[PDB]
């Protein structure tokens, strides 16, 4: 009811600021349910979209710069990939490694058998996503994920 | 009680207006065009005629809270020819194309059918 | 035109290793014939049906609009300069993440590997010719696939 | 004479502590924004480095 309070509240107890809970130094929040199966469904990499499509999920985008990136297939016809598309979302540089470990790839030694792109692992660069599917153990409440980063 | 009286849906307020333009400044020539009391009924539709243009760079309307009748619609064009023309020219042309429906429907129903009206 | 980064025509080895195999995605193994280059490479076989019996031209540039940068991303559908050899069947955009020989030995710093990423579409080549080419650095490289030859 | 101290501290052979300023991920800043070259020579000076 004050402009103290309504000070106090804003400055200290808001929730953009409720991120990175000290109760055990890893976020308290990251992507849950429904949207985070259709993040792991989507980062795969066989998914294309058409110009329609990517101008449509670029509408709904935020900081969107406004400038449309060249799609990863030019020809025989445009298409932008997933993991492209995420590469706009992700902010001005955070990067992160690993966190690939779902079932998937291998219990450690395979990936050594000289790195295959057996897809697992999920690598980010300047920002970029560059490979690798998105999931629990990136965007999750996990103390090394993505979300972490860039808080 | 909070629920609005529906007909609240479709007609516009006394002190609104149908179409609203504001520029961009991320980009140059761009504009950003606001619709209110409207749908998906209309604006996938014009996202498609927009998109049909070659001339338009980019198109995209996006409903921005489903509770809250409103689209919004992006449109970019080259600097070469004005985005706004393009969006009359797209209302006019799907016009045109849906008289055109009208016209060989009716004229459909014409053709030797009986029990037509 | 641009400058050309690699050029050369490939033979298919496998397009199965390990042959768990995908959807839309394909991984194809193949060797140039100079026979001294490898490569390993995804391909959308969804709208490029590849085959095992197929020889395939490759090129790898630096730019597609004569020879000026192309750093401006946005990919403008509306140029119409018949500077890109557009003339290739396949195209890709992508960028370049890892760059990858033995240099801890005397003089070392011979035979490399590359590996390239096309927005997810990964991509790997070995070789020492490509030395002066290969680069870990921002979205700019192209691979054009053509032909499949005959 | 650091290392045999940190043996010391961690009996158990751990290699994970909690720290702040997560140093791999900063210097792997540094490479990605200056755009360093792993491949071409460095430009600096050791004893700067331990200063």
């Amino acid at each position: 009811q004050s402009l103290e309070t309504r000070a106090e509240i804003q400055e200290l107890a808001m929730v953009p600021r409720m991120i990175v809970t000290p109760q055990s130094n890893r976020p308290v929040m990251g992507i849950v349910q429904d949207t985070l199966t259709a993040v792991r469904k989507f980062t795969k990499r066989d998914v294309f979209l058409e110009r329609g499509e990517v101008m449509n999920l670029l509408m709904f985008l935020s900081t969107w710069d406004g400038k449309v990136p060249q799609p990863a297939i030019l020809k025989p016809r445009p298409l932008w990939t997933g993991k492209q598309i995420f590469s706009l979302i992700i902010p001005g540089h955070i990067n992160c490694i690993r966190t690939h470990s779902t079932h998937p790839d291998d219990e450690d030694s395979g990936p050594y058998k000289h790195i295959s792109p057996g897809d697992t692992k999920v690598v980010v660069e300047n920002g970029e996503l560059i490979m690798g599917i998105l999931c629990k153990k990136s965007l999750g409440t996990s103390a090394g994920s993505l979300v972490h980063i860039s808080y | 009680m909070n629920a609005p009286p529906a007909f609240e849906s479709f007609l516009l307020f006394e002190g609104e207006k149908k179409i609203t333009i504001n520029k961009d400044t991320k980009v140059p020539n761009a504009c950003l065009f606001t619709i209110n009391k409207e749908d998906h009924t209309l604006g996938n539709i014009i996202k498609s005629q927009l998109l049909k243009d070659p001339q338009v760079l980019f198109a995209g309307y996006k409903v921005p809270h489903p509770l809250e009748h409103k689209i919004i619609i992006r449109v970019q064009t080259t600097p070469d020819y004005s985005p706004q023309e393009a969006f009359t020219n797209a209302i006019t042309d799907l016009i045109s194309e849906l008289s055109l429906l009208e016209e060989r429907f009716r004229v459909a129903i014409k053709d030797k059918q009986e029990g037509i009206e | 035109m641009a400058g050309i980064l690699f050029e050369d025509i490939f033979d298919v080895k496998d397009i199965d290793p390990e042959g768990k195999k995908f959807d839309r995605v394909s991984r194809l193994h193949c060797e140039s014939e100079s026979f001294k280059m490898d490569l390993i490479l995804d391909v959308n076989i969804q709208i490029y049906p590849v085959d095992l019996g197929d020889k395939f031209r490759l090129v790898i540039a630096s730019t597609l609009y004569e020879d000026g940068t192309l750093d401006d991303g946005e990919y403008n559908p509306t140029d119409d300069r018949p500077s890109r050899a557009d003339q290739f069947e396949y195209v890709m955009y992508g960028k370049v993440y890892r760059i990858e020989g033995d240099e801890t030995s005397t003089e070392a710093a011979t035979r490399l590997s590359a590996y390239v990423s096309y927005g997810g579409l990964l991509m790997r080549l070995q070789g020492d010719a490509n030395n002066l080419h290969g680069f870990e650095v921002d979205s700019r490289v192209y691979l054009l696939m053509k032909k499949l030859a005959f | 004479e650091d290392r045999e101290v940190l043996r010391v501290i961690f009996p158990t052979g751990d290699s994970k502590v909690v720290l702040p300023c997560n140093l791999l991920r900063m210097i792997w800043n540094a490479q990605k924004i200056f755009h360093i070259n792993p491949r071409l020579p460095s430009d600096l000076h050791p004893i700067k480095v331990v200063e």
